[PDB]
RNA sequence: GUGGGAGAGGGUGGUGGAAUUCCCGGAGUAGCGGUGAAAUGCGCAGAUACCGGGAGGAACGCCGAUGGCGAAGGCAGCCACCUGGUCCACCCGUGACGCUGAGGCGCGAAAGCGUGGGGAGCAAACCGGAUUAGAUACCCGGGUAGUCCACGCCCUAAACGAUGCGCGCUAGGUCUCUGGGUCUCCUGGGGGCCGAAGCUAACGCGUUAAGCGCGCCGCCUGGGGAGUACGGCCGCAAGGC
């Protein structure tokens, strides 16, 4: 399977306002997504955290969703 | 908190000489400048305590610089106290 | 008396009891069932076949309202879970689409004794 | 005077009027606490993830800008009490953490 | 000193969503809940389930780790402000200014105390239902103090790495966090795991020493009696030394 950042360019992981690559490391839920599946450092996965929730405040990013098919 | 503009200034205020950064009389006017800084704010806050530690240690060390320079010069340890006003 | 034609089937599951509630596209209620409304009683009431039953009584009643297109919502985790949402979907209803949005808290609430 | 991000969510369904109205007030907040308006970017009509006050969209601005440290909290306030502004978050302006580089 | 860096380090104020409870409303019947079975309990004054709205308290899911920070206790939403500690590079300044530390002083999880607030959920005591030979328990339904906040006390612990602090010396390998570098790698500084020499009664330790040395502090001298008695000190008390 692709890791987030193996398809992505060359991005700031500081803006808390692009939602268009943000929203690539939600879940199919809210829930953000492990370091398995991102692809990314200790360091850069931190600095995303904080990011995600400072979107998230900003009503940019889900806090959570619903699941389908289940 | 403490910028460069103020630290530069109360370097440049307690050098021995031009270009002296690490004097005994520098090292105790930046370490009273930094205690004066936190027992301001430490009036304000009363429950921080692991400043008050850091407070603690400061203290410590700028007496035993101060210990330092009564014990090889006591004139120039009169000369900072007095111009810090301490002790 | 309602002539609905489609609305959402909410399936709430645990370990003692599942019940169906078959509402409206808005939210409202139209009918409903459980274990305990079928003739179980006790931990009989969880077991996957009264939550057949139950699924399935709920379904002939949204017939008798004049349900065809149903939306499926699932919260909770127990026996017979998924047994409700296979009965719902050979029950005669058209299953639109199974969404499990079963409430997780961010960790707000001090759980009972027997959850820690 | 350090450099800010105010981010201001507010109202959609405003009309010019009323939005003319609330940017000259954030201006006047802006004014009276010292801020020096460095640039601003208005994105206005967004789709938010979930709905804030009812209403599943909102009106975005950005304002960067320089002012001094000790006000920020009392212009986020000033800046909270106006009622058709829903969200307000202040963040200490950094610098542009890249990745895959 | 200069210039960079990581962080649930501390304090203050603000602020976000999920969930529980409660209240208002809509729609909707006959049960819900609970257990190994059950019953107390709640429900026709309309519950449970579903939808919308409101109130309030407490705690921060995913990120999260075998991770990080702190002297220890301990510290997880986000934002801002106030502030501590620490690491690295530059080789710049002072010129032994150091290490330890009886006493003293300060900090010190939870529970507990006092005054005043607060109170959703949980919950000693307690009230019931079961189980059992009996149930004063485990299991179920309620429920007060408390848990939360402000201020002042309390000074205990498996307060644990059951390993005092500092410095120097003594194979490496592997995973990792964070800096610097001419960036298959090297070089610092933290977190683990194997394992040289050596140590150990053994288990095991092994550059994060329980190895080889030095400095200083604390403590030990069979078990029970007993952390008891008396005395003193501290404490509002509980009680602690
Ligand atoms: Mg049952
Ligand atoms: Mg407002
Ligand atoms: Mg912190
Ligand atoms: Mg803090
Ligand atoms: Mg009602
Ligand atoms: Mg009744
Ligand atoms: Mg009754
Ligand atoms: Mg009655
Ligand atoms: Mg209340
Ligand atoms: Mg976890
Ligand atoms: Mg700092
Ligand atoms: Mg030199
Ligand atoms: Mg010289
Ligand atoms: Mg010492
Ligand atoms: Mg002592
Ligand atoms: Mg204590
Ligand atoms: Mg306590
Ligand atoms: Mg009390
Ligand atoms: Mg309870
Ligand atoms: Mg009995
Ligand atoms: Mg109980
Ligand atoms: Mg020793
Ligand atoms: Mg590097
Ligand atoms: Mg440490
Ligand atoms: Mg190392
Ligand atoms: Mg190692
Ligand atoms: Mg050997
Ligand atoms: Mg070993
Ligand atoms: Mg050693
Ligand atoms: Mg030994
Ligand atoms: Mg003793
Ligand atoms: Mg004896
Ligand atoms: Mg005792
Ligand atoms: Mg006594
Ligand atoms: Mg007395
Ligand atoms: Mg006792």
């Amino acid at each position: 399977k692709a890791k987030v950042k193996a398809t992505l360019g060359e991005f700031d992981l500081r803006d808390y306002r692009n939602v268009e690559v943000l929203k690539r490391f939600l879940s199919e839920t809210g829930k953000i997504l492990p370091r398995r599946r991102t692809g990314l450092s200790a360091k850069e996965q931190r600095i995303l955290a904080k990011t995600i929730k400072r979107a998230r405040i900003l009503g940019l990013l889900p806090f959570t969703e619903k699941l389908v098919r289940k | 908190p403490i910028t460069k503009e103020e630290k530069q200034k109360v370097i440049q205020e307690f050098a021995r000489f031009p270009g002296d950064t690490g004097s005994t009389e520098v090292q105790v006017a930046l370490l009273t400048l930094r205690i004066n800084r936190l027992s301001e704010h430490l009036k304000v806050h009363k429950k921080d305590h692991h400043s008050h530690r850091g407070l603690l240690m400061m203290v410590g060390q700028r007496r035993r610089l101060l210990r330092y320079l009564q014990r090889e010069d006591p004139e120039r340890y009169r000369a900072l106290i007095e111009k810090l006003g301490i002790r | 008396k309602r002539q609905v034609a489609s609305g959402r089937a909410y399936i709430h599951a645990s370990y003692n009891n599942t019940i169906v509630t078959i509402t409206d596209p808005d939210g409202n209620p139209i009918t409903w069932s459980s274990g305990g409304v079928i003739g179980y009683k006790g931990s009989r009431k969880g077991t996957p076949y009264a939550a057949q039953l139950a699924a399935l009584d709920a379904a002939k009643k949204a017939m008798a309202y004049g349900m065809q297109s149903v939306d499926v919502i699932v919260r909770g985790t127990g026996a017979g879970r998924e047994q409700a949402i296979r009965a719902l979907q050979a029950s005669g209803l058209q299953v639109k689409s199974i969404v499990d949005d079963t409430p997780v808290p961010h960790n707000g609430c001090r759980p009972k004794k027997k959850f820690r | 005077m350090r450099r800010y991000e105010v981010n201001i969510v507010l109202n959609p369904n405003l009309d010019q009027s009323q939005l003319a109205l609330e940017k000259e007030i954030i201006q006047r907040a802006l004014e009276n606490y010292g801020a020096r308006v460095e640039k601003v970017e208005e994105l206005g009509l967004r789709r938010l993830a979930y709905p804030i006050a009812k209403d599943p969209q909102g009106y975005f601005l950005w304002y960067q800008v320089e002012m001094p440290e000790d006000r920020v909290n009392d212009l986020a306030r000033e800046l909270r009490i106006r009622d058709n502004v829903r969200r307000v978050m202040v963040v200490k302006s950094q610098e542009p953490f890249l990745a895959n580089a």
